[PDB]
């Protein structure tokens, strides 16, 4: 009913409170996952697979 | 003072509640967010308004214990469960539910695994029961 | 006769595991039983603290369990069926190929349907293995 | 400690009466409040004449 | 009252005893019956004995009318004595239980056996005739008693609480009659001053519009059996029979004055019967008289004057208060000297509690002169 | 578990405070009953006037 | 005071919550559960191969016939089925041998 | 103020103008953790739960967490 609780004012206030901090924590996760995937799915070494065209989904749901 | 709860107001503001005269009214105007009288009651405005009580060491004059005549009714029943028992046997089995829950959802969600998998690796892949036995006359 | 209609026919003594439910009711009142926790027919709580940690708590063990047991399944079938069509020619392959092909598959699903159709799609003329390479 | 109003919010919880609010019986019940010494005096007073009477 | 092995070697020793015992009483019965339908069917008025048709006025379901479905036969006297019709009560509670269990036997051919060891481990539903002892009877009566504990308060709070919900009386003396109908045992309600409540019911709900829930509960604390319950006129019509019986014998024992004559035994049964004296009250003479004659004011001069008692509801919620005991409080005062928070003490405070308990403790006077002095600064500057 | 034992909890209040209503008009009609009574005894001036009569002065 | 919800055990109180409130709702209930069972309680294989796996359906080992060839083998070591009947050939023992010695 | 949809709830006066003047401030009184007190930062020199452990230093363990959990394979990939 979101009626009350801990709310910190800023970022440095996210320590303040454990449940705060597990939430950042997650946040952290989120936000920093994305970047990873960046750097993995557009690394220079990635490279397709050769048998791509040999089954694909789209085929085999038809 | 005690960091314990006090009795339950289901975030209502009990100046606009629809059983407002319920509550008695304190002399800052604020009324009760509970059955008894409350010195130090409040009113705290997030999107909704929601009535505080904080707990505070006040001192009451205690009118002497009165005999157990006078307040004591034995009649009680055999089906007659007080609120304390209720409450201790809830907690028990509560208790032992939440950790039977616990197990099932770590099961679940880490090790059970799905069923009918494409490689064949994990998860069982269907069989037939109830099959009949010791019948040759059936076929 | 057999077995008592009545709740108040207990199982076991008052004081049974005592301790241990008293340190469980502890942790469930603390958070919970405060006049700012106003829940909407028992479902929706109005402590913010409440959403902060179950939130992120129900989308990790949702998120891997979608991993590591739904997302797999699609991700083998694709493994197989790009490198031979049956198991042992995937184990065939060493770690590392079957790294690069699940990243493949994991480009593919991040591509979806905006991604460059030629992941599959063979444009004409090119070299690469067909349908009936295995057949 | 306070039995009567448990055994009552039960007993209406366990008959269908979900409601928690009683209006009517409020309203019958609202303005009732000890009374004055003069306003005893004045019921008193009219006691006495019916009596008389 | 939860079963026992002594009660189920009780009732097992006098299982066929019993049935003979119940053999005979249903002939005697058979004939009081008889002897009371054929004065009826007689001397009854055109209504009752046609069985005149009252429809509610929402989804016009029939259902017996207390003025017209119901005769009191004020010269049955002549014909049935007074312990007669106390015989053919205790009778037709036996029967309706045994009714239902031979019911269930028939239903369910051998497969009923368990059941019957479980009925028979309980003296709740067993005849009268199964007790072949003082003792055994005073265990029997015991047990129809907390069924009758059990089941009362649930029916007084289904029409407190839906007449309060849905109405209010009109005036003063009739919510004081109102008031006081609903008063615990333990204190004495004036007759009188109840009556009008009887008036205020007929004005919400008479007899013919009764509920099958209220019905439910009612057929529960008089100890008639409600499994299968069915449509609302069939309990209903054990009911009226029942409370019309208890009319003619009221009638007769008022005009005769039997009840001074009665003895102690006798009028300690007649009062059970009406649901006015618990057994385990030990109630002497003066008590037993005094809720006779209370009853007797209750019913009014009109029940004399033209057998009308006041709304069979309200007559029922009155008797049956007299089992709604004190609701129960064991242990002494000292015990409000602990605390209930106690394993909560290891957490201590965090900082929004801690900010609660700065702001509306002691010092929130000044922490709220100071706050508000710092935000009339800041609106200030701001403008 | 949930449901009946929060609506006793909302119950609770409204009956509370109906019950005190109650007692205190209890109270009240208790104390609205109370009335001091004076009662009217034969003055002795007429039997000592009888008593005159007696002496037959 | 007496009170089912908190008086009787949960099984009792079930019974009573379902027979005198809501026992319409669940006859309905069980006719809906019998109508469910008597008449959407079957799948083709057809229809397994389709829809029944989450991924597909892994043709390069058709573990329907693998399923299949486990009941039909433990139905008949079970039941002591003579599958060279002629009933299931059609044809009779010595027509069984002379095939068997023509392929 | 607000931290999403999260709203600090504020305490609605009670006493009145003409009282409340009257009202004598001592914040030597005061707790150490709430003086100079904010309402709109209440909780500025409310103590940390873990000594030096800042708000940053969790977030920079989620994104390593998340870091790991995306390049494990990477460096220890595993057969199917
Ligand atoms: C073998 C085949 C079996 C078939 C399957 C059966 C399955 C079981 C179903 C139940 C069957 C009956 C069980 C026995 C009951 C006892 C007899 C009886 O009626 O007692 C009176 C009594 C009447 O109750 P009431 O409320 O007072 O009656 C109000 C009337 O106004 C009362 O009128 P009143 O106020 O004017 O007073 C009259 C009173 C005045 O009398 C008295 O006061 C004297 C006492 C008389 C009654 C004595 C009863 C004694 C009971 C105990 C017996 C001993 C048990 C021993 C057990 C242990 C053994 C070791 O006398 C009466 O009670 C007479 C009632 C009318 C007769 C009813 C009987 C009709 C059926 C029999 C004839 C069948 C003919 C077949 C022809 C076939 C042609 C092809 O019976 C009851 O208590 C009612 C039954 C309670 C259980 C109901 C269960 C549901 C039934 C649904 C049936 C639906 C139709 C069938 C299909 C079912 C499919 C699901
Ligand atoms: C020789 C004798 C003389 C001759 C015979 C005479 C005639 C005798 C027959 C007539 C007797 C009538 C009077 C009976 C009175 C007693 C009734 C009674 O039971 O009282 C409760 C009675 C205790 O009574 P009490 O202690 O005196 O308390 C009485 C109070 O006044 C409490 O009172 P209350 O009012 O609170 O209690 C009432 C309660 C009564 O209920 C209960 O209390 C529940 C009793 C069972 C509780 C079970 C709890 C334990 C569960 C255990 C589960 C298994 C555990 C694991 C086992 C592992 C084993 C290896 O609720 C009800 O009344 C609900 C009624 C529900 C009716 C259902 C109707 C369904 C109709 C369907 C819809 C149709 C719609 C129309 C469709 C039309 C379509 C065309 O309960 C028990 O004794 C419990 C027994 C439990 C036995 C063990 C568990 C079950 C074992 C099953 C074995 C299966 C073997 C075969 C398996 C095969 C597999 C293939
Ligand atoms: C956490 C999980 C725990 C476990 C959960 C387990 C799973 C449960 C899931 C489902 C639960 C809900 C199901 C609801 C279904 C729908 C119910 C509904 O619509 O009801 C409407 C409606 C509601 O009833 P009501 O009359 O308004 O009042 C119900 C209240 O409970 C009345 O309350 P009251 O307070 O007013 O009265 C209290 C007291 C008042 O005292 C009395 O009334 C005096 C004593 C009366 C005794 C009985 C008299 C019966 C007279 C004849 C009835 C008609 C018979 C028709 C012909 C026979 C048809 C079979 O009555 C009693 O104490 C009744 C005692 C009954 C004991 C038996 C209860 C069942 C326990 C299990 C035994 C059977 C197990 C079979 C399966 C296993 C086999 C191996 O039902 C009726 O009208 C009753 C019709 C009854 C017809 C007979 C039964 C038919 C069903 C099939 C029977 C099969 C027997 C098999 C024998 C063994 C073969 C091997
Ligand atoms: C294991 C056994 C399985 C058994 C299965 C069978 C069913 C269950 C059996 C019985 C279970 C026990 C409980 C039953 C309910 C009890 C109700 C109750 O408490 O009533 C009290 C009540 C006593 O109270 P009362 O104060 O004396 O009188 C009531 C007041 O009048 C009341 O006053 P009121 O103001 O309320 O007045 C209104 C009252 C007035 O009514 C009455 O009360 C009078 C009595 C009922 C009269 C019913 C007949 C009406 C005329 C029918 C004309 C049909 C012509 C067709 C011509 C076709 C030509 C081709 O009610 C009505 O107006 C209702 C009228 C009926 C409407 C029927 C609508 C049906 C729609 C069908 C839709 C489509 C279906 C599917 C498609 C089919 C076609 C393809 O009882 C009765 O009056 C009679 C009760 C009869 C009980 C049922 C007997 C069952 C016999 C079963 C024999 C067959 C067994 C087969 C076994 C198979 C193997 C297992
Ligand atoms: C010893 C037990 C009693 C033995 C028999 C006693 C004497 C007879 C009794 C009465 C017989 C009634 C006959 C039919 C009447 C009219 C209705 C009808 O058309 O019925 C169709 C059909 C009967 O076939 P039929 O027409 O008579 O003749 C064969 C036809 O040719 C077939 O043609 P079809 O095309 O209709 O065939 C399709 C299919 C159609 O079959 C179906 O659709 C099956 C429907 C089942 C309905 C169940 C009703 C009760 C539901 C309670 C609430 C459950 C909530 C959900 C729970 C989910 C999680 C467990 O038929 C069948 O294969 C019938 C098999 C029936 C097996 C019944 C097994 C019940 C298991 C209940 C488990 C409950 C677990 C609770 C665990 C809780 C733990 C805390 O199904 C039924 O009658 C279903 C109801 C059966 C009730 C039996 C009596 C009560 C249950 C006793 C056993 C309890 C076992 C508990 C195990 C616990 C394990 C942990
Ligand atoms: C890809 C294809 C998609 C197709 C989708 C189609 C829609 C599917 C929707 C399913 C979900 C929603 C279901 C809602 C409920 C539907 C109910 C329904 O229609 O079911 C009917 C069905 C019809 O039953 P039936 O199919 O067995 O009918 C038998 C009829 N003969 C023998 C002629 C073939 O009912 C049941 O399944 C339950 C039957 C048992 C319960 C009732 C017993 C009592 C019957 C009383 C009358 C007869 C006996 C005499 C009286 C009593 C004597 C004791
Ligand atoms: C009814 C049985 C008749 C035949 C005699 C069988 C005796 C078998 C030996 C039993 C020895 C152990 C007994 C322990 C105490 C059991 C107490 C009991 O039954 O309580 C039921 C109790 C629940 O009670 P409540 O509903 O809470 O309230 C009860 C008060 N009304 O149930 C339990 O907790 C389960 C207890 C199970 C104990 C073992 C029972 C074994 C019964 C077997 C019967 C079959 C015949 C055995 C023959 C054995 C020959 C060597
Ligand atoms: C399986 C069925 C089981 C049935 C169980 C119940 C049976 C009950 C039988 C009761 C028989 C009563 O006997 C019957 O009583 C009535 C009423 O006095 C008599 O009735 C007689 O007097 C009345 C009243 O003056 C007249 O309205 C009526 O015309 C006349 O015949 C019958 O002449 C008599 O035969």
């Amino acid at each position: 009913m979101l009626l009350g609780g801990f709310v910190p004012r800023r970022f440095s206030q996210f320590n303040r409170d454990p449940c705060w901090m597990f939430f950042i924590f997650s946040v952290g996760f989120w936000l920093g996952e994305y970047p990873a995937m960046m750097i993995k799915y557009n690394a220079r070494d990635l490279v397709y697979d050769p048998h791509r065209y040999v089954w694909s989904h789209h085929d085999d749901h038809h | 003072v005690g960091n314990g709860p006090t009795f339950s107001t289901g975030g209502e503001c009990m100046n606009t509640c629809d059983i407002q005269n319920a509550f008695p009214m304190n002399d800052r105007g604020v009324r009760s967010s509970s059955p008894f009288q409350e010195p130090n009651t409040a009113i705290y405005d997030s999107y909704l308004a929601w009535t505080y009580f904080q707990p505070m060491d006040v001192h009451i004059e205690k009118l002497p214990a009165p005999e157990a005549k006078y307040y004591q009714r034995h009649t009680k029943k055999p089906w007659d469960v007080s609120s304390t028992e209720l409450t201790e046997i809830q907690s028990r089995k509560k208790y032992f539910q939440t950790l039977g829950y616990l197990v099932a959802f770590i099961y679940l969600y880490f090790l059970m695994p799905k069923e009918k998998s494409f490689s064949g690796l994990s998860g069982p892949d269907g069989h037939w029961i109830m099959l009949p036995k010791g019948r040759p006359e059936l076929f | 006769v057999l077995f008592s209609t009545y709740r108040s026919s207990r199982l076991v003594s008052k004081e049974f595991l005592h301790g241990p439910v008293m340190r469980f009711r502890a942790l469930g009142e603390y958070y919970f039983q405060r006049a700012w926790n106003g829940t909407l027919n028992w479902a929706l709580p109005g402590e913010y603290r409440l959403y902060a940690v179950m939130i992120p708590f129900i989308y990790f063990y949702h998120r891997w369990h979608n991993d590591h047991t739904l997302d797999r399944d699609h991700v083998e079938k694709a493994m197989i069926m790009r490198w031979g069509g049956t198991l042992e020619d995937v184990r065939k392959l060493s770690a590392k190929d079957q790294l690069r092909v699940r990243c493949f598959t994991d480009i593919e699903k991040l591509y979806s349907a905006y991604g460059p159709k030629d992941t599959y799609l063979q444009p004409p003329g090119d070299t690469l293995p067909g349908k009936d390479f295995y057949r | 400690w306070c039995p009567e109003v448990r055994d009552r919010a039960e007993l209406e919880v366990d008959i269908t009466g979900w409601q928690w609010w009683s209006p009517l019986e409020e309203r019958r019940l609202l303005p009732v409040r000890l009374r004055s010494v003069n306003e005893v005096r004045e019921i008193m007073s009219k006691t006495q004449a019916k009596k008389s009477a | 009252m939860q079963g026992s092995w002594s009660v189920l070697k009780k009732n097992c020793s006098n299982f066929f005893p019993g049935l003979l015992a119940f053999a005979q009483q249903t002939q005697e019965a058979y004939g009081i019956w008889l002897r009371i339908y054929n004065r009826q069917q007689k001397y009854g008025p055109t209504d009752f004995v046609e069985q005149s048709e009252t429809f509610s006025p929402d989804y016009h379901k029939r259902f017996h009318s207390q003025d017209k479905n119901m005769w009191v036969d004020k010269e049955l006297c002549t014909e049935v004595s007074q312990k007669e019709v106390a015989r053919l009560m205790t009778y037709k509670l036996d029967m309706w239980r045994m009714a239902h269990c031979a019911g269930a036997l028939l239903a369910t051919g051998g497969y009923a056996i368990p059941f019957g060891l479980f009925w028979l481990a309980n003296d709740t539903w067993v005849p009268s005739s199964f007790n072949l002892t003082g003792e055994e009877l005073r265990a029997w009566r015991e047990a129809q008693d907390l069924y009758r504990y059990r089941s009362a308060p649930s029916y007084l709070t289904d029409t407190k609480w839906h007449f309060d919900f849905h109405a209010y009386p009109w005036n003063e003396t009739q919510e004081r009659a109102w008031d006081d109908l609903f008063e615990k045992n333990d204190v004495r309600r004036d007759p009188k001053v109840v009556r009008p409540a009887a008036e205020m019911y007929d004005g919400f709900i008479k007899f013919e519009l009764i509920r099958r829930k209220s019905l439910r509960h009612l057929c529960r604390s008089m100890n008639i059996p409600t499994f299968p319950m069915l449509a609302r006129l069939c309990n209903g019509t054990r009911v009226r029979d029942y409370w019309n019986l208890a009319w003619c014998e009221d009638y007769m024992v008022i005009t005769q004055r039997l009840h001074e004559s009665m003895t102690d035994e006798e009028l300690y049964d007649y009062a059970w019967r009406r649901y006015l004296a618990p057994y385990d009250k030990n109630l002497n003479r003066e008590q037993l008289m005094e809720r006779v004659e209370d009853y007797f004011e209750f019913l009014g001069p009109d029940f004399v004057a033209h057998g009308k008692a006041p709304n069979l509801v309200i007559l029922t919620n009155y008797v049956l208060g007299y089992y709604n005991d004190p609701a129960y409080l064991e242990g002494d005062i000292s015990e409000l000297d602990k605390n209930d928070y106690d394993h909560l003490a290891s957490w201590g405070k965090d900082a929004f509690l801690r900010r609660l308990e700065f702001e509306n403790g002691p010092l929130r006077d000044q922490v709220e002169a100071h706050t508000q002095r710092l935000l009339a600064e800041r609106a200030a500057i701001a403008k | 578990d949930i449901m009946v034992p929060s609506f006793v909890y909302n119950k609770l209040p409204v009956i509370h405070f109906l019950q005190e209503k109650r007692a205190e008009q209890k109270l009240r009609r208790v104390l609205d009953e109370t009335y001091t009574e004076w009662t009217e005894e034969l003055d002795q001036a007429h039997v000592t006037d009888a008593i005159t009569r007696s002496l037959n002065i | 005071v007496y009170t089912r919800w908190k008086c009787d055990r949960l099984p009792v109180f079930q019974l009573k919550l379902f027979t005198q409130e809501y026992p319409m709702h669940a006859a309905v209930g069980i006719f809906t559960i019998i109508f469910l069972w008597k008449h959407m309680s079957h799948c083709s294989e057809e229809t397994e191969r389709k829809y029944g796996w989450w991924a597909g359906y892994p043709y390069w080992r058709d573990p329907i016939a693998r399923r299949n060839e486990t009941k039909y083998k433990q139905m008949i070591i079970n039941n002591d089925v003579d599958i060279t009947h002629p009933k299931w050939t059609g044809c009779s023992v010595e027509q069984l041998e002379e095939l068997s010695r023509v392929v | 103020y607000n931290m999403l949809v999260f709203r600090d709830p504020k305490r609605r006066p009670q006493l009145s103008e003409e009282e409340r003047a009257k009202v004598v401030v001592n914040q030597a009184e005061w707790p150490e953790e709430f003086k100079d007190f904010d309402p709109d930062d209440p909780y500025k020199n409310s103590p940390e739960i873990i000594k030096g452990m800042s708000s940053w230093n969790l977030f920079l363990w989620g994104v390593e967490c998340a870091f790991i959990y995306q390049f494990y394979e990477l460096v220890f990939p595993k057969s199917i």
